[PDB]
């Protein structure tokens, strides 16, 4: 099926029509996005298929067809896009300043953007196109509204 | 059983819309992959 590079949809037809539950990078022959999206389950791409090659619960991330290759990271000062890839709408470049997620393992970079759930999966970009990791794991903060992490995986 | 439809390239748009706010959040992380606020 198709292996170009950039970010794509990820469909399903099991409930009333085509319904989006996510998106996904696709880079150097390796479909990336989140667990929670496919559940680790097989991805059609036309005629072809890809299959699960790792992936983690705790992380929030699963690749297809090969190793995660992301490997770009926040530098704690600059802007940040997030690539949104909206259920029934257009990818559309949202621009913002990340604020942080502080834990007992560390600091991690945090987009303040509210999306619909579909959008999971969506990445998220710095000045040079790199994708520094990917938007839809996150929290409601008091006010109601959504903040998610900047998950990024680990390049092997 | 789940497909996937290209949505365009990967790219940083010059003059794209600029919003949200950047909060600093005290967070857990489960064993589930589930975030939460510690307060
Ligand atoms: C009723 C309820 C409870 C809690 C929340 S939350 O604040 O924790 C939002 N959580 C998400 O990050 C979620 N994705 C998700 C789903 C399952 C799992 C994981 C992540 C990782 N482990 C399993 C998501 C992402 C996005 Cl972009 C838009 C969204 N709207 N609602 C959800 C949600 C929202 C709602």
């Amino acid at each position: 099926g198709e292996t170009t590079d950039g970010v794509y949809r990820v469909m399903t037809r099991r409930l009333l029509g085509s319904t989006q539950v996510g998106v996904g990078v696709m880079q150097e022959g390796v479909f990336h996005t989140m667990w929670h999206v496919t559940k680790g389950a097989a991805l059609r791409s036309g005629e072809g298929r890809l299959d699960p090659y790792w992936g983690d619960v705790k992380q929030d991330l699963v690749s297809y067809c090969g190793p995660w290759k992301l490997d770009a990271a926040w530098d704690g000062l600059s802007e940040v896009q997030l690539l949104a890839v909206p259920p029934g709408e257009r990818a559309k470049n949202i621009q913002t300043l990340p604020g942080i997620f502080k834990t007992k393992d560390g600091d991690i970079g945090a987009v303040a953007l509210d999306y619909p759930a579909g959008t999971s999966g969506s990445p998220i970009l710095d000045k040079c196109g790199r994708v520094i990791g990917l938007y839809g794991n996150g929290v409601v903060i008091k006010n109601g509204s959504y903040v998610s992490a900047i998950t990024q995986g680990k390049r092997e | 059983d789940m497909y996937i439809e290209r949505a365009g390239d990967i790219t940083w748009e010059k003059d794209a819309e600029v919003t949200g706010n950047s909060p600093r959040l005290d967070v857990a992380l489960d064993e589930s992959g589930d975030f939460s606020l510690v307060e």
